[PDB]
């Protein structure tokens, strides 16, 4: 009976924790809730539909703070059935991770404002919308895309810099007076800026012709440098995502190597000719004609994980394989070397023959 | 020879329960329980297809007397065990302590207990050096 | 005679089905005809246009439900030629398949209006124009580019999203009163989307220099991460395509290898030394110094088949080399373990001759 | 030696209708029409350019000799058909159930019929398997 | 004398025609007094310059059309120094192509109006600014990136085009009334489409809560489609010039080859030791102790012949390498093979010696 | 006590020169001062904030003078402790060079500001601004990139701008008259400029419906080429970076090799068999049982070497691998060759002996 | 011999200043500043692992006398400095001037000075060319 | 030998206007007028650079005696050549008609005339095919 009962425990804790298959879901249906939630907010804060807004809004808070709760609640039952952290201690010691405690924060400010509170409920709001990642891994990909390409991204924002507080200085000595659009040198800097970035309000634009040829010819060389980053960004995503596939990879490989290597020395221990070897024996016979058996099943096993792993050894890329190779090639210079020294040795033998 | 002919009638009867010449997977799955591990069906047609030659979805016997009498050597295994240990050893160096194996066999896949790496270890260490050199090792079950 | 109607109609199939090379010119040509169909109802929803517009959409819509029909028509005529459906029977039960469906629904639709009726020859038009792919292979890709990115696109979306919730939520506090265009945070959030989307419409823009502020700050960020998924995407497609590339090269390297294979069977069957094997003589003869003539035409086969498949044998890529040379030096190691064990007798015959 | 010689002017006079010791592309169509199969033009210049040395849209004897007279070992065909049979071993394991390499020539290029599958198997399976490795087809047609 | 001549005007026609160094000087300056015509004739247009901007742009076009015909008259002159072309004959039938009647047509044009002219004149200037190529590699380069990703871009355009039109249609249908700005189908497909380009006039744009929201969720997906072909062409245009580098750089390897190639030959023909080859000493004898002058000159050219060619194989990809590499593998083989052979020889001996 | 004086200057020298921990730290610090600077004389532009913006500003620039002065100061005083430059004569040589000079000039303006005047504060802002690079890294960088791609920019600029003046040469003749925004030629080139660079001011837009048709159709292909340049310069940025990393790996692999040849030579020349060598232990003695302790750490420092050499002979690419086991490849050629020469001795010897 | 486990003995003591027979760190550090040069804790660490095969953070004296005792060639120590040449020869054309080669002793890593070059060069221009290749120099530290 | 150098000592006096001893770029320049072509000073220098040992600006005689001494065996010219060869051979089958290799030589660099071309056909179409494969001739020139 609790087997089942320790079981499924640890498939709530898996749940709740990293998921793989319908987890997914879960956790979009639950996104699908907050973000129903945000959206009746945001009508909410109009006017005209105030009212309905309002009442639909009510419920689904109602229902959200319930689910946060229970899944909380969850949470912690379920971080006493990891190796780290049983039982109540367990538990208690896990939730003193900083993580626990924001969620925990949340859940205490959603309870006080149900049981200027708009201002309260926005900032809640954002905080559990920040809260549904519950890794961080987008952050950490985004920080390792930025440290990677810090020198492009840095050489992008100064070029662009300059071309933006140089176009707007032109601008604003070419419509100082003609344009009451650039009074200031800070109206000036909000015009390049708001420009070379494309978005293109329409609020201020050079009406002079100087200035208009001005802001051409610098507006080109500033979007595109404005549009660098984007890219940047992109390939580094890209090439970011495919090295932590590559590392994965790597995992799934080196996984059923040591099962391989179990299963090679569990049949070699296996052979009836050779009884000085008893380990694998042993422990056989307490899982536990008959031996023979035994020997049938552990070389079955030796045939399984080397199709696992041989199917493990593909590819994935030019350096994998370049690498295996290359061992293959290192192995083919050690047996030149003994065939060079068999054949010296063999014309050694042929003046002493001879 | 005939003796391991016979050793492989008894073997096949005690499989072959239903003694129809053919070791289903209920069979096989019946008697590897009896073993006492429990392996998934997916699995055991993974065991059936790599040793399964006829694709009946059972064994003919010649395919249990080829698969039993097949020796290591015999079986082409050496580039295989050579890029698991090179996978396991991160330097490179060809080497790897003793205590590394241990721990790596104690915790993956179908985990190794303590008297399987102690004999491993001393069939290993032919230099009692520890870091058992890879090379050594296959060559020893392949000889 | 007979045979002449039976190619005909397997080549209208095929035009109608996957195209080659003028098939894809009837295929823009009708693309054109539809097109000129949804300028023509685009021109007839205007006022002042709308007799003139209306004049020429009705014979264009005459013309085009007479094409559709008659290339419905062929199709399914033609559906009864391949190998899977034949005759009546076959045509029906491919007819079963859905796109054929939704095809039917469309003509029916069309006849009937053609023989507030304008929302539905919108929709009717809109279902025509995703129609014309008829084979779905726009979606698939795009489906898998997307799977194959989901966590950059994933990750760009959070990282959009929070931006763009934070820099709305500030503006409109900078902006609660001072300006009539961010009255409501739903305001604001209209801003900041088409904003950082870049779009910039200019019915609203920040006017306190508070709001300028953190627009800008805020706004660089958000459109570099609201940019990202273009460029991601665009990556995607390009990889996309060159694996289906790589695929079709494959399958093109598949078929001359069998080709290769039967000829080189042929051809060592052909030999006139050896009579025991007669199956290639017996096809050859079934098939009409003859034998003589009969060899030289089965080793002509193998040298042109050889030609085309060591031309079909072309790198197109780094990893194929390396597979190829990699399988070369497998063979390598077999042959020098022979070398290694020929060495070693030689070694031993060495003190048994001495 | 000479019967070869006579039985290459025989052959020559066959293909050669005009008797200008010259296989011209239509002689060579002509030809194979009697034989039965329909190749392409393009095909035809394919096959003379593939025999064609002196390069003048027709043959000349000594290459109807040579093509004739060269053995599968002197072609330099091992490394090609290896190359094939490789691709079409999608495991890469080196053997391929006879029944796979039937279901291939039957529908792919020039379609092998049943009884050319049926000798070219039991040439192959000298072992009695069904799975053929490739490399004793390799070299028993080089042998 | 006349040698000078015809090698100064084999340089000018190398000049006009494919330049290397200081020639693209020469280009780029004419390209800026044709591009000062343009701004010239721009300002022209304007009516408060007009005055001062004509009485310059009567100069400028003086100056340009004097350039022009001294131009084109140098490239016919020089015509007749190429070895297809010589003398009047070459230089009239090099006419014949259709470049050089566009520039002849531009000439007289340009001689007809200086000898509503404003619309030809803006044509004529039209006319040879695309001409100023003079060789089609632009248009043949986009043209070769747009047919390799013939399938991205469509699919691009195909999902854009689609969520321009639902997109469009659905705003229509959510600010019929309500919305002065969408009173027309044909107004909301402007609209549509100057969103998901993220031009964004400003002239239209949603008011109605539900416009906006639909506007949203649409334009966010059509703004990343509209997007993708920007970097779709930008990764062609990269992948194709690394292509054509890939060629040259092939080509600058075939031609020290044979340079190398018959250095050899030479060298090898003028040992002394052997007399029966005197090709090579009778053309040195026929270009003129002094044989071994000659030997030794000959030997000293295989040298540097040798070290130019060894430069030139340099990797400049993966590639390369591995087809090099992998010739050298197979001549592995082929030794490994004469080994076995050798090997297998001695194993026959044994027995017959033993 | 000098030795530390010493030190300590060199080490000011490193950090105001190249920098790689912490003073990375003190130079965005100074880049902080320097912005809140840009920013303060921004707002003080501004007319309703300009009392506590220069009130502010006052302080900020008494700051900012010192800090540049200490700073400038510094540099020159450790300018006379590198090996180029020592005392007063090599620092007052370093000053020599330009941006020193440049660095000098911005210096006593501050002075004599400190000591119309806005517009000189501004010119000086944007010369310290372009100054806080001291190395020119970005500029080359973009340079750098910029020719490399030179013809893809080139052809996509000159797509782009026969686009710009067909589109709006088009849009013009469409609106000349129906449309006050387009009554000059100028007029209609600055909106396809604005438009097709999607910045889509508002102030100009086609208003009749072949206007609107045509800039539709020309606007889809015009931004497609403008936007090209971005994705362009941001694959080019990743590359040359890529490059940079590529020959400081190279360089970090250099200098280990040249220690482990030295400590390969010391060990060599250290052993105690031999006496003829004494270089190693005369100069471990003049640095200083005893040379069997000198013989250990030789030998300890030789595997130290060898260690981190091979751990420098890390991949990094698939070309340095193919690189290394293609000299092992050669190598592998050269073994072979030794093995045919000996197999044909054997093969000589065999008639010998028989 | 025994007379090298006596030299052994003798150095061992000389670093052992404690006799506890494991080399510390602080043994290491020391009888490194009596030679004279100055590594650093992390650097002295290193040199542990590379010779401490116990991982006690000492050297116990078999790893000592194993160390002192391998040769160059039991070293393993061909490929590495290969490799190193090979790097510091541009053209690849496997030789290299000793002017240069005194060049980069003297300026790269341990500097080496005039009198250690002169021996290197005088023991590698067995040719008398002064381009000395670098397989001649790798089979003479390994002969 | 001692007439190799007599003839060695001719030439250089040939060469060495001067009779310095030295061969300076002026002075190779001058001689190869004198031979009729017209090369240019930096390939001068690579002529130097690439016969100059001492690296004087000049040739002293020991540098002129061994290239004019070395056969191309010892040139170690075998895999430059070869890979020359597979280049010009598009189809890679290690074969090429002799009519290419006519006009490519009479075509590229230092273009070939019409006698040099038959003789190395000539030495080279020793099995009279015209389709010269070049391993015969490198093995031809190493011979
Ligand atoms: C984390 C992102 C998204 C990057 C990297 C960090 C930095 C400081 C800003 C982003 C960014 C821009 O958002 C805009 C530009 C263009 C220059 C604008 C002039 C101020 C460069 C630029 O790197
Ligand atoms: C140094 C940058 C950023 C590049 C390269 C140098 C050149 C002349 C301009 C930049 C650039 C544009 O800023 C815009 C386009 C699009 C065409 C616009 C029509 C005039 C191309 C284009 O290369």
């Amino acid at each position: 009976r609790n087997a089942f009962y320790r079981k499924l425990q640890n498939f709530l804790y898996n749940v709740l924790e990293r998921p793989r298959g319908w987890a997914f879901i879960y956790h979009a249906y639950v996104f699908l809730l907050v973000a129903s939630c945000l959206v009746l907010s945001v009508f909410s804060t109009i006017k005209e539909y105030e009212k309905s807004s309002e009442g639909a809004l009510y419920i689904l808070e109602i229902v959200t703070i319930v689910v946060f709760g229970v899944e909380y609640f969850v949470r912690i039952w379920a971080a006493g059935c990891c190796c780290r952290y049983r039982g109540w201690r367990g538990r208690l010691k896990f939730a003193r991770k900083p993580f626990c405690v924001i969620d925990i924060m949340v859940l205490i400010a959603s309870i006080a404002v149900l049981a200027s509170a708009l201002r309260s409920l926005r900032f809640l709001q954002i905080l559990r919308m920040i809260r549904m990642d519950r890794r961080g891994g987008t952050w950490k990909l985004l920080g390792s895309v930025v440290y990677a390409h810090s020198k492009e991204l840095v050489t992008a924002w100064y070029i662009g810099f300059l071309c933006l507080i140089l176009a707007s200085f032109l601008v604003y000595l070419a419509e100082k007076g003609e344009n009451d659009h650039f009074d200031t040198y800070a109206d000036a800097l909000w015009w390049g800026l708001i420009t070379l970035t494309t978005i293109g309000y329409g609020d201020k634009y050079p009406q002079t012709w100087n200035g208009r040829l001005l802001a051409a010819t610098f507006t080109l060389i500033g979007v595109s440098f404005f549009a660098l980053p984007a890219g940047i960004l992109g390939s580094g995503f890209a090439l970011k995502v495919q090295e932590q596939h590559r590392q994965k990879h790597f995992e799934k490989r080196r996984n059923p190597a040591a099962g391989l290597i179990q299963s090679a020395w569990r049949f070699y221990a296996t052979n009836l000719s050779r009884t000085d070897l008893h380990s694998t024996w042993q422990y056989y016979e307490r899982t536990v004609g008959l031996k023979v058996s035994i020997r049938a099943v552990c070389v079955m096993r030796f045939l399984v994980s080397k199709r696992k792993f041989k199917e493990s050894l593909r590819p994935y890329d030019v350096m994998d394989v370049i690498e295996q190779y290359s061992a293959g090639h290192l192995d083919m210079l050690s047996r030149i070397k003994s065939l060079q020294s068999r054949v010296d040795q063999i014309v050694g033998r042929g003046p002493a023959i001879t | 020879t005939e003796e391991q002919i016979a050793e492989f009638k008894e073997a096949f009867s005690l499989f072959d329960k239903d003694g129809d010449g053919t070791i289903t997977t209920k069979e096989l799955g019946t008697v590897m329980r009896s073993l006492g591990q429990n392996p998934t069906e997916a699995e055991l047609q993974d065991m059936i297809n790599e040793v399964d030659a006829d694709g009946n979805g059972t064994i003919d016997f010649p395919e249990f007397l080829t698969m039993m009498a097949r020796k290591m050597k015999d079986t082409d295994s050496e580039e295989e065990i050579r890029e698991a240990f090179r996978v396991f050893d991160k330097d490179g160096n060809g080497y790897i302590s003793a205590a590394e194996l241990r721990h790596v066999m104690t915790n993956l896949g179908e985990k190794l207990t303590d008297e399987e790496v102690d004999e491993m270890i001393r069939e290993a260490d032919i230099d009692g050096d520890g870091q058992v050199n890879y090379e050594e090792f296959v060559q020893m079950m392949t000889a």
